[PDB]
């Protein structure tokens, strides 16, 4: 027999890094403003067509919005934000995905930066 | 990026890190503080690692932080998809797709042979029983 | 056997029954009509040569039904490298004074190629060992043939979940172990020579003997089995010999 | 003949590689996956690389747990 070693094991749904979001897009309704998550795909793979990261964590996935003196916080478990802002004042947002049951690398890292 | 007189001009992402490149002080005399500029930052300055179209073999590079992820076709692995899947029909894979067994050979396709009392079918991979009662099959469940 | 269940009649039908003056003695494989494969340690201790029959297609002890076919063995042939009260090398071939019929009861299992076996059937997780052999360390024997699926393991890990003993023999080249450490299930006396069957795409081959132990099912301890790969060449050049005279015969190895 | 050692899972979006060490000199290895109840599956077949897109393998069962082992074979 083969000189070999063992692996540690890995539990892929409960181990996986999340990739870095991006904010696909953002638009004004007045004093409201809806942010839009972009629906990253990821390797697994459904009848030859990639699933998204929601089609894999369903509710287990919420997005964290940070936007801007303090920073303000949203949360949402689908892949839009709903926030109330200022009429004139210019804002700044960025993204984190993170799936709250998770012992580790329970948050993906920040989104690239997006202004109005 | 900085010419003459564009400074007497307020900061602009757009125009300043968008339509051009930006040094860390431009950004900064944009956002202003020192956390928000380190924010925009990190991804700014990172880089696109997708520049040098890593995946092969018609694969989608998608950039990360400081890394890439290869989305492969169907017949393609790897991390830049530079395994072909087809190239692997040896015996170490899956006993080569042979029913029962599987003869490597260097400079052609391996080769699938049977046990006695069995004889290789046309598809070159399946055996099928020539006698009454074969080794390894249970009778009362056929 | 413990911890498995009965093999339904028929479907377990390779398994040979070896009885010395209709004393249950150990278990068998049928590898062909007039070959039966089985351990070495089976016999150490006997010296009434005459009295050592075969029987196939058996299932109940307690009962006679048409299944059954008894053959005298003719010869019993063991590695010459093989020591009598010790480990390795524990395997016997038996030559059957008269080819059995092959039926829907009787039927051999698969003696496979040595490549196949070392590069394929030994990384199928389960297999199938079987016997009529004890059904707890301490306890009696079975009636009906009993059954079990057991992962096996590569001997590295065996040696590391395994606990140590003072004066245990070495895994050889020649075994490996299969079952569980957590005193649940095991093969165990009386199973020995038993065979350790495989499945793979549809055929059933034979890949262990059931050999030896550190008592039956007891934690931290694994089965251990005679890796029949090893023997592949061997077993098909003497079966292919010209046969000899006296019923024991020691061949020389490899 | 050396055995591979600091085996690490690389995973991002579920694209899962496994790398390890040393860089062989004179040495192949092949690599193995299963879940806990499963057969053995061989991928990464005498590759002189250390590592191993296993990306394939662990998506057909995202919840499922799987063990991988590299064998080193003199070459
Ligand atoms: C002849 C067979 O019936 C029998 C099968 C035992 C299977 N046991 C488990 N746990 N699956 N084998 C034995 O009885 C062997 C015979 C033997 C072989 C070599 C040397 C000495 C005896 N005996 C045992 O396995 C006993 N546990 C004794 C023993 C042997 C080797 C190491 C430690 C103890
Ligand atoms: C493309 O770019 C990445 C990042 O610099 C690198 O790792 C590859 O080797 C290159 O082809
Ligand atoms: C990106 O995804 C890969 C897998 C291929 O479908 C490409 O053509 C596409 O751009
Ligand atoms: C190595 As052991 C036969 O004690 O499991
Ligand atoms: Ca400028
Ligand atoms: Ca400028
Ligand atoms: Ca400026
Ligand atoms: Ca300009
Ligand atoms: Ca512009
Ligand atoms: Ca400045
Ligand atoms: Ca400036
Ligand atoms: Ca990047
Ligand atoms: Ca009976
Ligand atoms: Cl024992």
């Amino acid at each position: 027999e083969p000189l070999y070693e063992n692996s540690p094991e890995f539990t892929p749904y409960l181990e996986t890094n999340l990739g870095q979001p991006t904010i696909q897009s953002f638009e004004q309704v007045g004093t409201k403003v809806n942010v839009t998550v972009e629906d990253e795909r990821t390797l697994v793979r459904r009848n030859n067509t990639f699933l998204s990261l929601r089609d894999v964590f369903g509710k287990d996935l919420i997005y964290t919005l940070y936007y801007w003196s303090g920073k303000k916080t949203a949360k949402t478990n689908t892949n839009e934000f709903l926030i109330d802002v200022d009429k004139g004042e210019n804002y700044c947002f960025s993204v984190q995905a993170v799936i709250p049951s998770r012992t580790v690398n329970r948050k993906s890292t920040d989104s690239p930066v997006e202004c109005m | 990026a900085n010419a003459f007189l564009e400074e007497l001009r307020p900061g602009s992402l757009e125009r300043e890190c968008k339509e051009e490149q930006c040094s860390f002080e431009e950004a900064r005399e944009i956002f202003k503080d020192a956390e928000r500029t380190k924010l925009f930052w990190i991804s700014y300055s990172d880089g696109d690692q997708c520049a040098s179209s890593p995946c092969q073999n018609g694969g989608s590079c998608k950039d990360q932080l400081q890394s890439y992820i290869c989305f492969c076709l169907p017949a393609f692995e790897g991390r830049n998809c530079e395994t072909h899947k087809d190239d692997q029909l040896i015996c170490v894979n899956e006993n080569g797709g042979c029913e029962q067994y599987c003869s490597d050979h260097t400079g052609t396709k391996r080769s699938c042979r049977c046990h006695e009392g069995y004889s290789l079918l046309a598809d070159g991979v399946s055996c099928t029983p020539t006698v009454e009662y074969p080794c390894g099959k249970i009778p009362i469940l056929e | 056997i413990v911890g498995g269940k009965v093999c339904p009649k028929g479907e377990c039908p390779w398994q040979v029954l070896l009885l010395v003056n209709g004393a249950q003695l150990c278990g068998g494989t049928l590898i062909n009509t007039i070959w039966v494969v089985s351990a070495a340690h089976c016999f150490d201790k006997i010296k009434n040569w005459r009295n050592l029959i075969a029987v196939l297609g058996e299932h109940d002890l307690s009962e006679h039904d048409g299944d059954e076919q008894s053959r005298r063995v003719a010869q019993v042939i063991i590695p010459s490298t093989y020591v009598p009260g010790t480990t390795n090398h524990d395997i016997a071939l038996l030559r059957l004074h008269q080819p059995v019929v092959l039926t829907d009861h009787v039927v051999p299992l698969c003696l496979p190629e040595r490549t196949f076996s070392e590069r394929t059937l030994a990384f199928v997780r389960f297999s199938l060992v079987s016997g009529w052999g004890q059904l707890l360390d301490r306890g009696a024997t079975a009636l009906e043939l009993m059954v079990l699926n057991v992962p096996r393991l590569m001997t590295q890990d065996c040696l590391q979940q395994s606990r140590k003993v003072g004066d245990s023999p070495n895994i050889t080249e020649y075994m490996f172990c299969a079952g569980y450490s957590d005193g649940s299930k095991d093969s165990c006396k009386g199973d020995s020579g038993g065979p350790h069957a495989t499945h793979y795409r549809g055929t059933w081959y034979l890949t262990g003997i059931v050999s030896w132990g550190q008592g039956c099912a007891t934690v931290g301890h694994f089965g251990v089995y005679t890796r029949v790969s090893q023997y592949i060449e061997w077993l098909q050049k003497l079966m292919r010999s010209e046969p000899r005279p006296g019923v024991l015969l020691r061949a020389p190895f490899p | 003949t050396v055995a591979a050692y600091n085996l690490t899972w690389k995973s991002t979006n579920f694209k899962t590689i496994l790398e390890w060490e040393p860089k062989p000199v004179n040495q192949v290895y092949t690599v193995q996956i299963s879940t806990k109840s499963g057969d053995w599956k061989s991928k990464c077949f005498y590759t002189t690389d250390t590592e191993c897109d296993l990306t394939d393998e662990i998506v057909k069962d995202v919840k499922q747990t799987y063990l991988a082992r590299v064998f080193s074979y003199p070459a």
